[PDB]
């Protein structure tokens, strides 16, 4: 899934 | 609580109901309480037919009146008075009138809000503004929108569909561009499309994640987060030139910026001291001052627009709510009371939250008034809406 990769943000895998 | 205040039912069925638009921005602002229309205590059409005694007995200083009136072409007159009832009783302190056509009734009534809203408090109105955000829907082949629509949820439109994943719009402060994350090519792009014609700008697509965009407020620069080093960090770009500067170094994990309306400072999150917290930057001289002390956890903030304050997603034993931080006192008030709350955006007067959470089950974005007291849900998507972000003034 689309994610930033920091474990924690908005951008952390919003849309599971 | 709030300044009672008494909004009639304009005298005209009427084609839309202005005076319910008025209450409702009114309300929405948390400043003030419109008085129940069926405990009105007349309905004047006009201002000479205002009696103010009535109205001072309720406890109302004020009454907005008003005419919706056709055109033989189509289009409507939507004019208001407000009428002092307290130490100048039946004097007019504002009116307007104005011609519309059919579809921008509506933005007629925000009209109308904003300019009592100004008259009555000193503050700027913010009715005509607008949100962006991202819906992901239940087709099949473009399931991600970005969409805006007038701040109260009426008027949505679509400005890009795409087959990927969409995140984080960000507001020119002229409000004539949004920048946003798209994993359109296969991996993350930042781009910046102009609303009126649909073009993109490509800013960056470097190794690993770009995202989390942020214009400051003198319209000269775009910052936003970058991976490529190993975490994510900060940088900026000089929109002129299309120059690139790295903000933040450092092994932790930064990301969502904010502007401070100097245009040179930041506040950003960090996972730096461990858990989640806010921190302040720089852009040139580089080192970064936490400044959130409260709770366990802090992220994801929004700076007001004269600086005095900022919204955030705040956690104090367990509970993650949207709360307010005055920036030079470190004081914190909890705005929120929903679940899952996220992603807060300040209206550009702010007076005003609108953020994410579980209600309608991820489909409804709600509005919270920065003094607390009024709380909404907005009118349903039709999908799982996230990443609000409130316009500039327009
Ligand atoms: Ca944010």
């Amino acid at each position: 899934g689309c994610s930033d990769g920091s474990g924690w943000s908005s951008e952390n895998n919003p849309w599971g | 609580s709030g300044r009672p205040i008494g909004v009639v039912p304009f005298q005209w069925a009427a084609p839309e109901d202005i005076g319910g638009i008025v209450a409702a921005d009114l309300r929405n602002s948390g400043k003030f309480n419109p008085l129940d229309r069926a405990r009105l205590p007349q309905q004047p059409g006009s201002a000479q037919e205002v009696q103010p005694a009535a109205w001072s007995a309720l406890g109302i200083d004020a009454v907005v009146v008003g005419q919706v009136t056709p055109n033989p072409d189509g289009s409507y007159n939507v004019a208001y008075q407000l009428v002092d009832t307290g130490g100048a009783p039946g004097t007019v302190l504002a009116q307007n009138s104005y011609k519309v056509n059919k579809q921008w009734l509506r933005y007629a009534g925000h009209t109308a809000s904003d300019e009592v809203f100004e008259k009555l408090t000193g503050i700027k109105g913010a009715f005509r503004t607008r949100i962006a955000y991202v819906v992901q829907t239940n087709g099949g082949q473009f399931p991600y929108e970005l969409r805006v629509s007038d701040y109260d949820g009426y008027n949505q439109f679509v400005v890009h569909r795409s087959p990927q994943c969409l995140m984080s719009p960000a507001w020119s402060p002229d409000g004539s561009k949004l920048a946003y994350v798209t994993f359109e090519s296969g991996r993350s792009a930042l781009v910046i499309q102009t609303l009126a014609n649909g073009a993109v700008r490509q800013v960056a697509s470097f190794p690993r994640h770009n995202g989390a965009p942020a214009f400051s407020p003198d319209g000269s620069k775009l910052a936003f987060a970058l991976s490529k080093t190993g975490s994510l960090n900060l940088y900026v770009m000089d929109l002129a030139s299309g120059q690139i500067r790295q903000v933040t170094d450092g092994r932790s994990n930064n990301t969502e910026p904010t502007w401070f309306p100097d245009s040179q400072n930041l506040a950003f999150t960090s996972d730096q001291a461990g858990r989640p917290q806010v921190y302040k930057v720089n852009i040139n001289g580089g080192a970064p001052q936490r400044i959130t002390w409260e709770g366990s956890q802090n992220q994801d903030a929004d700076v007001s627009s004269d600086g005095k304050f900022m919204v955030m997603v705040s956690s104090n034993g367990g509970q993650q709510h949207i709360a307010k931080q005055d920036l030079a006192t470190g004081g914190v008030q909890v705005l929120s009371s929903t679940f899952l709350d996220e992603t807060p955006s300040l209206a550009p007067n702010g007076t005003m939250v609108i953020y994410s959470s579980s209600q309608g089950m991820g489909s409804v974005l709600n509005l919270v008034s920065t003094d607390g007291r009024f709380k909404a849900r907005l009118p349903a998507t039709d999908g799982q809406v996230k990443f609000p972000a409130w316009s500039p003034y327009l």
